[PDB]
């Protein structure tokens, strides 16, 4: 016969002991552990809600891959990718390039907790989390590898994070700050709670939905399967937060949550927002980026913060309003500077699309539509040279994304500058500047793309030079997804 | 060469716009308009382009030159349409 | 314009078609792209300093650690297929040996030996788990990291077998203290102090090269020969067919860890000076391993013999690596 | 360590022994064994070419189902079946109704060999074959079950073989004759060699190809997976044939092969021929039914018969010519009598389709096209009542299929009648009558649908009565697949 | 017009949603549709007569055999998942017990006992395979047939384990005659003649009901208690941990066969007269089973005791079915 | 009622066609034409429909009746177009 899990589970996490040959501080260095004065005994109250043991893990995960890899092989010779909508293709290339190696890097963030967390249950769940991200990094290399012969852009699934292309810098800026350079406890909070529980867990659900809707069952099964691993390790932050609150560290906990949620939001505004409201075909749009955020993200955070005894971040109201604009600016920025990215941005501003946008965002045509009006006229009148840039946009020193906002009739573009020790920093928002001010030494001498350009690190010092500095060459450099097909609707 | 960040009225993004220390605010505005007017912002023949410090809103005289503006390198400037 | 390749650009002109293993595992770390500022933040942060000091400045050197290749070519997909089969075997043993009342047939003396020598290993096995997961996060190449990744999962596997059996033993012999007493045995019993001092000190050797050596080359072989080989053989001769077969099954994971460790040392020996660097770390740590084996095995029946065999076999692991 | 398979395989088949408590004839009754005077020692020379052991079987088959069932579940909510071409839908409903329960019945044909074959190696391979058909019957119930709510026609995947609908009678006529009522050795020859090796092994390959081409990946994976099990047990006939030839039974072997190949061909002419040349969309037709037969079936048989030391059947030349006609008649018969089947037959005679038919079959429009001309005019002129029958077609007493052949300018419809013991039998060909004459007692008192109608067993004695006798009711009764859409091309 | 249902029409109004098992297994035989002419051919063919005499005319009766349901609800898909796990266990035992030289440690006496008592079972196991595959082709319902289908696969499984081990034993003790002598032992050794007479005669009981009884109710319990239970226990006490664990693993399949056999008898007892029909067949066959157990077990060490235990346990199987 | 199998010229299939023992070959042909003419075979106003035994090809006189044809029940008959 066999024992029930509940009868022996606790012994798997009864692993703390009192060091004698070394000190506790040597074994669990504060910069790596983040125990924050809270004792080993108190961290032992940590109790993960979603439990799993080794044998259950390998059995279950074995079946997940059997399924996902089986779907891939069965649909491979069908060549769906060769007849898929350009916007969908670009969606995947963007996805893989930004994510693949960051997923893998996350296995090291989990490993940070597996070694240094003082909570035994946290160390074992992080070992499974480490394995999950190992899987996510590998399977997300394996799937796009099938398309390397179709376009050099697919090579960026591996390459992107190894380059200085602006989007990749923004990605590393976020990921290195949230999970690679923080103590164990901070990681469980900022990565596991704020980013995975708060954003990606639901997003991957929507992504898999869109993939199915687009007729891409391979990618649909991929994302769908990866998503099921998320809850298992995204759970880690909750217990850590309760421990910090139960003791005297609620403000420290609140500050980590505030920072992580804002940084996650900014990355999201550029990697997901544009895709939902512009790349996905009008007929396949269930809801708008804003509707998705409210229904699936914002409500859940409020719910969660309440149950943990935390507050809504100070910027919550601004965050609410920004749902109308931010992504629209990131999309316009990405499309205008299209040759600076490794995928083809879809304009998404045809008459039909613009009326939809007006529905979902009253005032869009008077604001955002204005810029797109000039772009369109130029394309109609054979002046495409005016739809590509000749300079670099101002980059935020925190999120490393372009500083952009409401244009046209309700012009409201602002820069939250900051002079610190002789240097002038630029921020795309109040919260971004705040993230810097609460911990200046963490960001101080970092330089964004513009800072480097102005320092002389990009040579030759021009756009062609900036492009080589970012490892971008013809073939991967982006252009309009549907090859300006939508222009014909205007003559 | 002096770098400044151009926040052009009605545009959606702030851009890097290198200017010259001997340039006039009108000449600064001309260099900024290059990256915004007819790209994503419509011209306004009637109006006149003026330059004001973004941080505090200080309005600079059309004839003042960069060298006397007491700008910090990379300073953000608003280029607005006025009478 | 750039023409599409038949493989990843970093593997282009690899001669032979890249395997699934190479496709998913190679050249994945990006913190090694900028040695002076590994992470995309201020260069003076504590973590920047940590990687520059313990990864980049290590005395174990190569020009291209990314060229390392796991001899077993383990991937996530194949790791789970392999271990799911091995767990079906171990679970079957547990299930069916329980069906025939295996535990009720052990002698009182052997049951007491288990409480002392066996159950408390959940602490040593978890320490190994922590030890290998640290190697994972400080190694200079992704192919090296992955080996540590799967090795860490194996250590958790042993911990788990041990936790499960401790419960079964406690159910069968509730008066022995199985499940309750282990911490006190691990902390206080002289038989475990050699191993405890060894692993506690090894857990704070931050240099990736020294961690690899202290953990993989010195500590694990000593733990494996003492707890799996020696205790395992004793178990068989004492009527505990279950522990005898379990230890042998776990030894399979240990053999695999030795294989990749051996391949990494082989690669390191391509460069002049590394042999000496490694032998220097081994000479520093080996004395603690001898001490660990001595305190543990001398307490077992026929200890003097067990000690000689364990010392001999563990040393042989390193001797065959040159 | 583990042994190599080759080192111990033979012991798994060293299972014959000399009975003492019973006689050999009691243990292996001739009517069930078919040892045919050939000794146990001589049957022991049987040596299957594709070997497999229990552990390899469960492991490999476990993975096959994991894959197939995974594909099904991943594509289920996509509802492809709701937007698939009507001809494809009808193709599957026909497939499942005819096959599903016959696959299951085949597990009993295999079981016949597993018990009664005197060749040890034959008994073990038949045990695996028994398991294969168990799988084929179950998975081919499971997959169509997903569509029962879409149409009552899907219920026939289970029901068909339990009814007296003419197509089902034809199916049981073939299957019961070939595998259910023959001795062990005869089964290995007629089922395993002639039907599975000779026909279905390659056909399922083409079927899976067409499914993929049609965009039905679920069905494609299903058929593709089932096909891989075929070789493992279809191999059984070869060795049996060599044993019979090595001894003095070449003529007996030849006669079984001749019969089985002809009967298989007739069933094929109605279940596959029509589908390839009429139901599959013109643009998705790789080759014609005739081209497929020549390239993949005929050549292989000649190859096989040569290697075994057997001849080409006496009817080979006629069989060659019939590739031009037979299926065309079965298709016309099925479409005209459409309400008598459980799927919707696709006419497949649009202008584009008719030119293709003329290419693949020179003379089609002058012969077959003639009948279709009258049908079309009637449909164009609003006389649909003339495109359905008012009587029953003459049925062959062997294949139980309609007696049909070349019409129009090269009219060549013939009936190979036979009077035997006071009764007049009708046959759709020379070989069909031959199958009866070489073994009259096997078929003698069987009655086809027409014989029953004329005997008074169908009451009321009219078409509406015949329809109820066949369990057919509105909802399942067939009609034109594309709802006469193709008629518009003619006004 | 006919409206589509939510399930198969023969399961419509089943109350609860039909399971995968019911969906794929029920009401599949069509030869029972026309009792006077089961097959679509002349009604006087030998096979028509065979089914009318041995299936339809059996003294075991029901109005609706298709209502039978396997208590384990085995499907092809789940059968393979189940057995793939069990084989991973058995294969692991083979592989790892071989690694530690298990066979080299057996006593010469035990090795000779294996040559006599163990290896030759490949003949008895295959005969069981043939016995259950016949039940498959003559049973009146598809749900009854499937149980015999998977049971047949299990018998082939035992044959296969036996063939594999015979080779290993021959390799380790090439002078014993492992692999060569089995037929002569099965045919001639008095220890096997009881079982040989029993299975040979049972293999010609054509009536589906009598076949089920002779095979499943009488023969298998006797073979299982003698070859798996008694020989298996002896193996353990003699140092052959491998055979001890193997026999226990195969006993799991035997337990499953008893479960469905028990459920079929339970269903048969719903009708008056079937209990008597079954007890009559059991009284006819039981004497040969006693004879089989006596000749086999009396030759084993402590035979008289083994005989009493086997007789007792096998009879208990039927007693608990009423 | 007497059953015969109708093999109509230019048609593609033989069909069951019940006739009467008192029917004339011309009346038999009329009953057969019902299931073929204007269904899948074009009429031939000029020609005359004749009936001949399919097995041996015996041509029956237009006026001969079924009862004297010495047919076997279910006999196959060819209905052909003639002058
Ligand atoms: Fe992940
Ligand atoms: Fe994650
Ligand atoms: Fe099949
Ligand atoms: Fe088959
Ligand atoms: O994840
Ligand atoms: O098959």
């Amino acid at each position: 016969s066999m024992l029930k899990r509940e009868d022996w589970y606790d012994l798997t996490r009864t692993t703390n002991w009192t060091p004698k040959y070394v000190t506790e501080n040597e074994l669990f260095p504060e910069e790596m552990s983040g125990a924050r004065g809270i004792s080993m005994e108190a961290w032992e109250k940590y109790d993960e809600p979603y439990k799993i043991t080794y044998p259950e893990y390998v059995s279950i995960q074995r079946e997940k891959d059997s399924g996902a890899y089986s779907i891939k092989a069965a649909l491979e010779r069908d060549g769906f990718v060769d007849r898929a909508d350009p916007g969908w293709v670009s969606t995947m290339q963007l996805h893989f390039g930004a994510i693949a190696l960051e997923e893998y890097a996350a296995s090291t963030a989990e490993a940070r907790m597996a070694r240094f967390a003082k909570a035994p249950g946290n160390r074992n769940m992080a070992t499974f989390g480490m394995m999950d991200e190992n899987r996510h990094g590998q399977i997300q290399l394996y799937f796009p590898y099938a398309n390397v012969k179709r376009s050099r852009k697919w090579d960026w699934a591996h390459k992107a994070i190894h380059t200085n292309e602006w989007a990749a810098i923004a990605a590393r800026s976020f990921f290195d700050d949230m999970m690679m350079t923080r103590d164990s406890v901070a990681v469980s909070i900022m990565l596991t709670f704020a980013f995975e529980t708060g954003f990606t867990n639901m997003q991957f659900l929507g992504l898999a939905a869109d993939a199915a809707e687009a007729g891409d069952h391979t990618f649909a099964s991929l994302i769908s399967s990866i998503q099921t691993d998320e809850s298992r390790h995204a759970q880690q932050g909750g217990p850590s937060l309760k421990i910090l609150v139960e003791n005297g560290k609620k403000d420290e906990a609140q500050q980590m949550v505030d920072v992580a949620i804002w940084r996650s939001w900014k990355l999201f505004s550029v990697l997901t927002g544009p895709i939902m409201d512009y790349y996905t075909p009008l007929e396949s749009r269930n809801q708008s980026f804003k509707e998705f955020m409210l229904e699936w993200i914002v409500a859940q955070f409020e719910r969660q913060l309440l149950d943990l005894g935390l507050d809504k971040p100070w910027y919550w109201d601004q965050f609410m309003q920004d749902l109308d604009e931010t992504h629209h600016g990131m999309h316009l920025g990405v499309w205008y500077w299209r040759p600076t990215v490794w995928w083809d941005p879809a304009a998404g501003v045809s008459p039909e699309e613009r009326e939809w946008l007006e529905e979902k965002y009253p005032g869009w045509n008077d604001t955002w539509g204005q810029c797109w009006d000039v772009i369109t006229d130029n394309l109609v009148n054979g002046k495409p040279e005016l739809t590509v840039p000749e300079t670099l946009p101002t980059i935020c020193n925190m999120c490393n994304l372009p500083i952009a906002h409401t244009p046209g009739n309700k012009w409201n573009v602002k820069d939250y500058q900051l002079e610190y020790e002789g240097r002038l920093y630029h921020f795309g928002s109040e919260a971004d500047r705040w993230c810097f001010q609460i911990d200046p030494e963490r960001y101080k001498n970092h330089t964004n793309l513009v800072d480097r350009f102005l320092k002389g690190e990009i040579q030759p010092a021009d756009l062609a030079g900036a492009l080589m500095y970012m490892s971008l060459e013809p073939g991967v450099m982006g252009d309009d997804a549907h090859d300006y097909e939508w222009v014909k609707a205007y003559q | 060469t002096f770098p400044i960040m151009s926040n052009f009225e009605r545009d959606f993004v702030i851009q890097l716009v290198p200017v010259d220390t001997e340039d006039t605010m009108d000449q600064v505005a001309e260099k900024c308009a290059y990256h915004s007017i007819n790209r994503r912002v419509h011209p306004q023949p009637e109006k006149i382009l003026r330059v004001r410090r973004h941080e505090d809103g200080t309005l600079f005289p059309r004839g003042m030159i960069v060298s006397d503006a007491g700008l910090r390198p990379t300073e953000t400037l608003d280029i607005i349409f006025m009478d | 314009a750039l023409k599409p390749l038949k493989t990843w650009s970093h593997l282009a002109g690899n001669r032979r078609r890249p395997s699934e293993y190479e496709v998913v595992s190679t050249n994945l770390h990006y913190f090694t792209d900028n040695p002076e500022r590994p992470w995309e933040l201020d260069s003076n942060l504590p973590m920047q300093t940590w990687y520059k000091k313990y990864c980049f400045d290590s005395p174990l050197k190569h020009d291209d650690w990314n060229a390392f290749r796991d001899p077993d070519q383990l991937v996530y997909r194949t790791y789970n297929l392999l271990q799911d089969g091995q767990e079906s075997y171990v679970q079957g043993l547990f299930d069916q040996l329980n069906d025939r009342g295996h535990d009720q047939m052990l002698t009182r003396e052997w049951v007491e030996t288990l409480a002392r020598f066996y159950t408390p290993a959940r602490y040593l096995f978890h320490a190994l788990q922590m030890g290998s997961v640290y190697i994972h996060q400080i190694a200079p190449a992704s192919t090296i990291t992955n080996c540590a990744t799967y090795e860490t999962a194996d250590h958790l596997r042993w911990l788990t077998h041990t936790a499960y059996r401790t419960r079964e033993l406690a159910n069968c012999y509730p008066d022995v203290g199985f499940g309750k007493r282990e911490r006190d045995v691990w902390e206080n019993d002289p038989a475990w102090q050699g191993f405890r001092e060894l692993i506690e000190k090894a857990l704070i050797a931050w240099d990736w090269g020294e961690a690899f050596t202290a953990i993989n080359l010195v500590t694990k072989p000593a733990v494996e020969e003492a707890l799996l080989q020696q205790l395992g053989s004793l178990a068989q001769s004492e009527g505990d067919t279950l522990l005898g077969l379990l230890a042998q099954a776990q030894k399979r994971d240990a053999e695999r860890h030795r294989r990749w460790s051996s391949a990494l040392v082989k690669m390191a020996l391509e460069k002049e000076g590394n042999r000496e660097v490694l032998q220097k770390w081994v000479a520093k740590w080996e004395p603690l391993a001898d001490k660990a084996i001595e305190a543990y095995c001398s307490a077992l029946p026929d200890g003097e013999n067990a000690i000689v065999e364990a010392k001999s076999a563990s040393r042989y692991v390193r001797q065959m690596m040159g």
